[PDB]
RNA sequence: GAGAAUGUCGGGGAGCCGAGGUUGUGAAUUGCUUUCAAAAAUUUUGAAAAGCAAUUCACAAUAAGGAUUAUUCCGUUGUGAAAACAUUCAAGGCGGGGCAACUCGCCUU
DNA sequence: AGACAAAACGACGCGTCGTTTTGTCTCGGCTCCCCGACATTCTC
C-alpha cells in the first residue's frame, strides 16, 4: 500500500509512534511520485476543475508568460504532468563543466572585440574517447 | 511621534517683516520647539552679521535668547564628516546643506523644514524635506 | 588567479612571499634592475614550494648573457637542514638563541617555584633553558617564537654555493681535491670561518631588534555582484539574458553568529541581573545531569520527578541516566511523580543567564537568540574623558556592519559619556606598553626603538566586554599550556594575559599606545613630509 | 597534515548550497500557491493573505498563515471537521482512543485520496505536504 | 605643559604654495597634533569652496583625513554663546573670532596661533595669542 | 554647590552647566520656592 | 631538463539532491509553580488564568538582509580604497539530440 | 533656634576585577572539471 496509508496504519496501531525522522526518514522518490499520481488521477474524476482546459491553459500562461515554446509544449499535457513532472518533482540537471575544460597549447584563434583590441580565444582539448585521438595515441604506440 | 528639525531659512523668514505671511508661517514653525543644528545657528549668525550688518551684541543676545527659550540645539555629532561624505556620492546639494542634513539625520530627526532643498524628497530613507510656507 | 595551486595554504604563502619581495625591493633598491645579486631559498607536503617559488623567482636573478639557462637560475641555491643546523651550532646562533629565550624559562621557574626549567652547565658555565620530561611531549625551543624564521633566513643567506656543495657532496674520493674548500671555509676540519668578524654580535643586535608583522583580516562587508537570468524586451522581441542587480547590496565576510539558537524564558524563581536575560535550549537528558544541572532545567515538575529518580538511584546520574535508566524512568513514571501520570521525558529545556541577541527583526526571527561567533569580536574601543581616565568597550559585529554600511568608521569616535576615543584595537594589532616612569602623551619619535622599547611590544589576541588579552609579539607557542589539573601555565588559564608578563604586572590597556608597522616590520608615524603630502596629493 | 575540509571556501560553498536548496523549495511552494489560487482551491481565510500581484505567491509581510487553522476573533478553529470525525471513527473501530491531535487528519486524507472523493482544500494541503517531503532520487538513474 | 589651539589661518597657509615659508612653518605647527575647533574646520570648508573652488568630494576627503590623523578636533562647548558674549564687552574682535577664542578657552586651551587677532594679547588672563610665522 | 555657581556667573555663563559629564542635555534647574507640575501616571507630558 | 602516451595514489573547485536538529505558531493529552477562586479540617479538595514544560502532528524560519518572476539568484572566498573588482562574458556560419525549450560538436575572424 | 546638610544606617541587592571553567550543528548520495606526486616508453 502507499506510504501515506502505511504511515496511517502504523499510527493506528501505535499512536505514540514518531513519524518524522523515526518511522519514515528517507524513501525512494518513486513512492511519493506514485502516491501523488494515484491521488491525482483518483481525485480527477470527481473535480471538474481538473478537466477544464481553460483553467489548465490559465495556469500554463501564468506560470510561463514569457516562454511561449514551453507553453506550446505543456498545452498537450494535463494537470498530472504539470503537478508532478513540472512543479514538485522537477530536478535540475548538473551545470555544464565544458567551460572548465583545458585548452590546447598550439591552436589559437584571433579576433577583434568592440574595444578595437585584438585578443585570442583558446581551443578546447580533445576528449580521449574520441576515435581520432584513439588513432593519434595508438599510432604513437606503433612508432614507439 | 516625529523629531522635527529646521534650518536657517525658517529663522530668516521669521526675522523679516517684509513678507508677513512667510514670517507667520515661520513663527508657528517655531512654537512647537523644533530641533535645530549648531551649523544652522552659525549660518544664522553669519547672515545677521553680513547681510543685515547688525551689531554683535544684539545678535548674540538674540541667539542666546532663542537657544534658551525657543529652539533646542542639537549636539554636534562626531560622525558628521564621514556621513556627509557618504551622502555626497548619491546626492548633489551644496555641501553646507549636506552637512545640515547629515547632522539632522545623525540626531534622529524625522522631518526637516526648508525652501531651497527640493521639498518632499527622501534623504537615505531617514528624513524628508518639507516646504511649510506653501 | 585564485585556486591555481594545491591548496589555499601554499597559495597564501607564495602570494605573501611575492608581496614581501616586492616591498623589500622598493624599500632597499627602489625597484631598479638586478638589485638582488643572488637569492637563497629554503623550506625546513611543503615540498610543493621548493620548486614553484624557485621557478617564479628565477625571473629576477636570471642572467640574459646565455650562461644561466634552465628551469631555474643558477643563482638560486636551495639548501638543507644539515647546513643550517651545523652553521647555527658552529657560529653561535644557537647560543644567542638560548640567551634570547632563557628569561621566559626563568619566568616559568619562578612561577612554578622550582629550578627544573633551567639547567646549569660548566662547559659553558651558564644556565641553559630546559623542560621537565613530563612537560616534554613535543616541546621545541625554536618553535615557541616567531623570529626564528628570520634567524633561519639569515643563516641561509650567508651560506654560499660552495658551502652547500661541500655539505651535500662531502664524499670527495680524495682528500686533496676538496681540501681547498676545507681550508677556505673551515678553521684548522673543526669549525667554519665566520662571514665577517662581527657576525655574531651583529646577528644578536638584529635578532633582539625585530618586530613581527601579523597579517590582518578585518573584512566585515564587501560589494557583491548578482547576475540573474531574465526575459528582456529588445527590438520588439523577448530574449533571455543575464541582468545585473539594481540598488546596493553588501556581502558580510564574517560568520554573523553561532549556529545554536536559544529561546527567551522568564522564571519567577530566579533573579535576573539588569542587562542580562534567560535563554533556554532543548538538550538530551543523559549521564552528565547532576544536581546542579538538574536544577538548571527550566521545568519544575521535571526537576521534581528527576531528582526523585536520582535519589532512587543513590544519587548516581550515570546509573540513573543511562539509556536503560532513562527507559526505566519512562516506563515507571508514576513511582517518581507521586503516582501522578506524566508523558515520557527524553529532552529537556535547560536555561542559561547571559547576553544573547536577537538574530533579526522580521517574522519569528525576533524570537531567535544567538551568541557571537568565534573570532568575530574584532574591534576594542579605548576612549578618554576630559579628566584623563581610560574607558574600554567591545563593539559587536552587528554595529560594525551597520556603521560600515553607512560609510562611517567601524568604531564610534565617542562613547555615551562623551569621552573622546583614543583608538580601536583588533586581533594581531601591535601596541607599545611604556614603563611606569615614562609619560607617553606626545612621544612619537619611533626611530630610536631599542631593545627595551621593543621588548615592551604586545600583540592583541582576543577581547570580551572590557577585557583585552595580549601576548608579547615575539611569542608563538608557550613553554607549557594550561591544564585544569595542575592549574599552571605560561600565561595562566587563558594562555594570554590582560597584563604584562614582567614583574610590575601592569594593566596593558591602561597605558598602551597603538602602533603601525608595514610588511617589513618598520614603524609608521606622522612626519612633516607626510603632513605635506596628505594635502599635496590633493594639491 | 591529514586533511579534513581544510578550506573556508568549502564551508562557504556548503552554506551556499544549503541556502540554494532552501530557496528552491520556497520557489516550488510559491508556484504551488499561484496554481492552486488559479484553480480556486485555497480557502478564503488562507488565500486572502498571500500576495499574488507584486510578490507572486509570497505571504503578506508580518504574517504566518496556516492552511488548517482558521483564526476568528483571536480563536483558532479546525476546518476539516468531518474528515476528523471519520478518522476518529476509524480509531474507535480500531479501539485505541477517542482524543487525538487534529493535524493527524492529513494521513487519513492521504489514505482516503487513493480511492475516494475528498474536497479540494484537502488536496491542496496534500500537494503542499508532498512538496515538503520529496524523497531521495539519483539524477542519472541507470537501473542496475 | 600647555594646550595648543589653532585657527583657519594656519591650515590655509599650510595648503597654499606661493608662501613656502608660511606653508613650512604651518606644517611643523601641525606636527605637534594641535587641537582644533569645529568652527575652524567649518570656515576651512567654506574658504576651500569659495577661495579655492575645490569640488565637494575632495574637500570632504581631505577634512576627514586631517581630522583623523593630523589635527585633533575639540567638542563644541555648550557655553560657547554666553562666554562669547562675555568677551564681547571687553574685547574688540570680529564675532567669528570671538567664537573661536570662546571655544578654545572653554576647552582649556592656553595658546592660540594665527596671523591676525592682536599678536601677544592675553584674553581673560587665561589664553594667549601667538603669531608663529614671525 | 555655590562655588562653581560663583565662578560660572563670574565668567558670564549660566548658573548651571547645560550638560553633565555624560553629555546628557540639561532639562532645567530647580531652586527653593520653584514650582513644578507633576503629571499623572498615565499622562505623557513631553511637549504639552 | 622538456614533450607526448599509458597506469597508480592524492588534493582543490564547482554542481544536482536527501534526512534530522533548533527557534516560533496552532492543536491533542498530562504535569510543576503562583495567583484568583470556592468547599472542608495553618492544612486538604474544586473551577479559571498566567509562567515553565513534557509526548505526537501540521506549519513558519534556518546566517541579519536585497533582487527578480527566470521553473534565475546574491549573502561566511581572495585582492585592496577605486566600496572598485575576480570567481559567468564576442561575432557568425556549418552541424548532431530530442514534444521543444535547451544541450553538444566543427569551421573563419 | 530652627530648619537645612549631610552623615549614619540597616537594609537587601548588586557588582568586584581576577580567575577559572564551559560551550562550540550532523550526517547521506552522486557528477564533473582542474592540478600535483610517484611508475614505464619514445623523441630533442
Ligand atoms: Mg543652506
Ligand atoms: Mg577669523
Amino acid at each position: 500500500k502507499t506510504v501515506g496509508t502505511y504511515i496511517y496504519e502504523t499510527l493506528l496501531q501505535n499512536p505514540k509512534q514518531k513519524i518524522k525522522g523515526k518511522l519514515v526518514r528517507t524513501i525512494e522518490r518513486k513512492f511519493y511520485k506514485e502516491e501523488l499520481r494515484q491521488i491525482l488521477e483518483k481525485q480527477k474524476e470527481f473535480h471538474q476543475e481538473l478537466q477544464s482546459d481553460d483553467l489548465y491553459n490559465d495556469c500554463i500562461r501564468e506560470l510561463y508568460r514569457n516562454n511561449e515554446v514551453h507553453q506550446l509544449t505543456l498545452r498537450k499535457k494535463d494537470f498530472v504532468h504539470l503537478f508532478m513532472e513540472d512543479i514538485i518533482f522537477y530536478q535540475r540537471p548538473l551545470r555544464s563543466q565544458k567551460s572548465s575544460v583545458s585548452n590546447c597549447t598550439l591552436e589559437f584563434r584571433k579576433y577583434k572585440g568592440e574595444n578595437g583590441a585584438e585578443h585570442t580565444q583558446y581551443l578546447k582539448a580533445i576528449p580521449k574517447s574520441n576515435p581520432y585521438y584513439q588513432e593519434f595515441r595508438l599510432w604513437q604506440w606503433i612508432f614507439n | 511621534l516625529d523629531k522635527i528639525a529646521i534650518d536657517t531659512n525658517i529663522l530668516l523668514y521669521a526675522y523679516d517683516n517684509r513678507d508677513l505671511d512667510k514670517q507667520d508661517r515661520a513663527v508657528e514653525i517655531l512654537l512647537k520647539k523644533p530641533f535645530v543644528t549648531q551649523l544652522v545657528v552659525f549660518e544664522f549668525i553669519k547672515v545677521l552679521e553680513r547681510r543685515f550688518k547688525m551689531d554683535k551684541k544684539e545678535i548674540t543676545k538674540l541667539t542666546i535668547k532663542l537657544l534658551k527659550e525657543v529652539i533646542i540645539p542639537l549636539s554636534l555629532h562626531r560622525d558628521i564628516y564621514n556621513y556627509s561624505q557618504f551622502l555626497l556620492q548619491r546626492y548633489n546639494f551644496g555641501l553646507s546643506d549636506i552637512l545640515v542634513l547629515s547632522d539632522s539625520i545623525l540626531n534622529n530627526c524625522t522631518i526637516l523644514l526648508s525652501e531651497d532643498m527640493c521639498n518632499g524628497m527622501i534623504v537615505d530613507k531617514k528624513l524628508k524635506i518639507v516646504n511649510p510656507f506653501l | 588567479k585564485q585556486h591555481s595551486l594545491r591548496n589555499p595554504i601554499v597559495e597564501q604563502v607564495i602570494t605573501e612571499t611575492l608581496r614581501v619581495v616586492k616591498d623589500i625591493w622598493l624599500k632597499y633598491g627602489n625597484g631598479t634592475k638586478d638589485f638582488f645579486n643572488e637569492i637563497h631559498i629554503e623550506l625546513g607536503d611543503t615540498r610543493y614550494i621548493s620548486k614553484y617559488i624557485s621557478g617564479i623567482l628565477s625571473n629576477i636573478v636570471r642572467v640574459e648573457d646565455g650562461s644561466d639557462e634552465g628551469v631555474n637560475s643558477k643563482n638560486i641555491v636551495p639548501g638543507n637542514g644539515k647546513i643550517t643546523t651545523q652553521l647555527k651550532q658552529d657560529w653561535g646562533l644557537n647560543d644567542v638563541w638560548n640567551d634570547l629565550i632563557l628569561p621566559r624559562f626563568e619566568r616559568m621557574n619562578q612561577l612554578t617555584n622550582s629550578k627544573d626549567f633551567t639547567a646549569w652547565n660548566e662547559n659553558h658555565q651558564k644556565f641553559l633553558p630546559t623542560v621537565p620530561i613530563e612537560f616534554s611531549k613535543g616541546f621545541s625551543k625554536k618553535r615557541i617564537d616567531h623570529r626564528h624564521h628570520a634567524l633561519d633566513a639569515l643563516v641561509i643567506a650567508c651560506a654560499t654555493t660552495d658551502h652547500v656543495n661541500l655539505l651535500n657532496n662531502q664524499s670527495a674520493k680524495s682528500d686533496t681535491k676538496r681540501y681547498d674548500l676545507k681550508k677556505k671555509l673551515m678553521k684548522f676540519p673543526k669549525q667554519f670561518l665566520k662571514p665577517w668578524e662581527k657576525f655574531t654580535v651583529d646577528a644578536k643586535h638584529n635578532l633582539e631588534s625585530i618586530i613581527v608583522s601579523f597579517k590582518q583580516n578585518l573584512r566585515v562587508i564587501n560589494k557583491a555582484t548578482n547576475y540573474y537570468e531574465k526575459y528582456v524586451e529588445k527590438d520588439g522581441t523577448k530574449n533571455k539574458e543575464r541582468v545585473e542587480q539594481a540598488g546596493t547590496n553588501w556581502a558580510i565576510r564574517k560568520p554573523m553568529h553561532k549556529d545554536t539558537v536559544s529561546g527567551k524564558v522568564d522564571l519567577p524563581w530566579v533573579k535576573v541581573p539588569k542587562g542580562k536575560i534567560l535563554t533556554a535550549t532543548r538538550k538530551s537528558l543523559d549521564s552528565s545531569f547532576d544536581l546542579k544541572s538538574i536544577g538548571s532545567i527550566t521545568d519544575t515538575g521535571i526537576q521534581k520527578i528527576l531528582k526523585n529518580y536520582l535519589a532512587f538511584k543513590d544519587g548516581n546520574p550515570e546509573l540513573a541516566f543511562s539509556p536503560e535508566g532513562i527507559d526505566d524512568l519512562n516506563k515507571n513514571i508514576e513511582k517518581y511523580n507521586d503516582g501522578k501520570p506524566h508523558q515520557p521525558i527524553n529532552k529537556v529545556r535547560v536555561f542559561e543567564l547571559g547576553s544573547k541577541f536577537q538574530v533579526g527583526q522580521t517574522g519569528n526571527k525576533k524570537g531567535k537568540y544567538v551568541e557571537a561567533a568565534k573570532g568575530t569580536n574584532l574591534f576594542f574601543a579605548v576612549y578618554e574623558d576630559e579628566k584623563g581616565k581610560r574607558s574600554y568597550e567591545t563593539i559587536p559585529l552587528n554595529e560594525v556592519i551597520e556603521r560600515q554600511k553607512q560609510g562611517l568608521t567601524s568604531v564610534p569616535l565617542e562613547n555615551e559619556k562623551g569621552s573622546r576615543l583614543l583608538f580601536d584595537l583588533s586581533p594581531n594589532d601591535l601596541v607599545y606598553v611604556p614603563e611606569i616612569d615614562e609619560n607617553i602623551d606626545s612621544n612619537f619619535v619611533f626611530s630610536n626603538l631599542n631593545k627595551e622599547k621593543i621588548s615592551r611590544i604586545y600583540k592583541v589576541e582576543k577581547t570580551s566586554g572590557t577585557e583585552c588579552y595580549f601576548v608579547r609579539q615575539d611569542i608563538a607557542y608557550l613553554i607549557k599550556q594550561y591544564d585544569a589539573k595542575t592549574k599552571i601555565g605560561e600565561l595562566e588559564s587563558q594562555n594570554k594575559l590582560q597584563v604584562t608578563m614582567t614583574d610590575d604586572r601592569i594593566r596593558i590597556t591602561d597605558t598602551c599606545v597603538k602602533i603601525n608597522c608595514d610588511r617589513l616590520g618598520n614603524i609608521n608615524f606622522i612626519t612633516k613630509e607626510k603632513i605635506k603630502q596628505i594635502f599635496n596629493e590633493f594639491r | 597534515g591529514k586533511g579534513n575540509s581544510v578550506s573556508q571556501t568549502a564551508e562557504r560553498t556548503k552554506y551556499r548550497s544549503v541556502r540554494r536548496l532552501r530557496e528552491r523549495f520556497l520557489l516550488r511552494r510559491e508556484r504551488l500557491h499561484r496554481v492552486l489560487y488559479i484553480l480556486n482551491f485555497l480557502p478564503e481565510h488562507y488565500a486572502s493573505q498571500i500576495d499574488f500581484e507584486k510578490r507572486l505567491g509570497k505571504f503578506k509581510v508580518e504574517t504566518e498563515p496556516k492552511l488548517v487553522w482558521k483564526n476568528t476573533d483571536g480563536q483558532f478553529s479546525f476546518l476539516f471537521q468531518n474528515s476528523f470525525n471519520e478518522m476518529l471513527e476509524d480509531f474507535k473501530a480500531a479501539g485505541q482512543e477517542l482524543k487525538i491531535p487534529y493535524d493527524w487528519t492529513i494521513y487519513h486524507l492521504r489514505k482516503k485520496a487513493i480511492s475516494q472523493k475528498i474536497e479540494k482544500e484537502e488536496l491542496a494541503w496534500i500537494l503542499l505536504n508532498f512538496n515538503h517531503k520529496r524523497g531521495y532520487y539519483q539524477l542519472r538513474g541507470e537501473d542496475f
